[PDB]
């Protein structure tokens, strides 16, 4: 809720992070926008 | 690049002669990292 400069796995880029209401299947780690830049993510150490 | 990569899918059906007419998406199971040259196969029957 708070705009920062995220990186998961080398993907740095700035935004706010917030918590998703999005349903990835199990083995699903990056989401791509309409745009293909990158809109959400799963985190590597928790599973959100 | 030498990775065996598995898809698959789970439905239960009802059908007696035929594979099913319609559309499904198969997962990735598995990614097995084997690096092999591969040319032919075969399949395991209980008996
Ligand atoms: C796999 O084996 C066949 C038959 O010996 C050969 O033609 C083919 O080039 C081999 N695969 C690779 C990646 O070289």
């Amino acid at each position: 809720n708070k705009c920062v400069n995220f990186n998961f796995n080398g993907l740095t880029g700035t935004g706010v992070l917030t918590e998703s209401n999005k349903k990835f299947l199990p083995f699903q780690q990056f989401g791509r926008d309409i745009d293909d830049t990158t809109d959400a993510v799963r985190d590597p150490q928790t599973l959100e | 690049d030498g990775y065996f990569k598995i898809y698959s899918k789970h439905t239960p059906i009802n059908l007696v002669r035929d594979l099913p007419q319609g559309f499904s998406a198969l997962e990735p199971l598995v990614d097995l990292p084997i690096g092999i040259n591969i040319t032919r196969f075969q399949t395991l029957l209980a008996l």
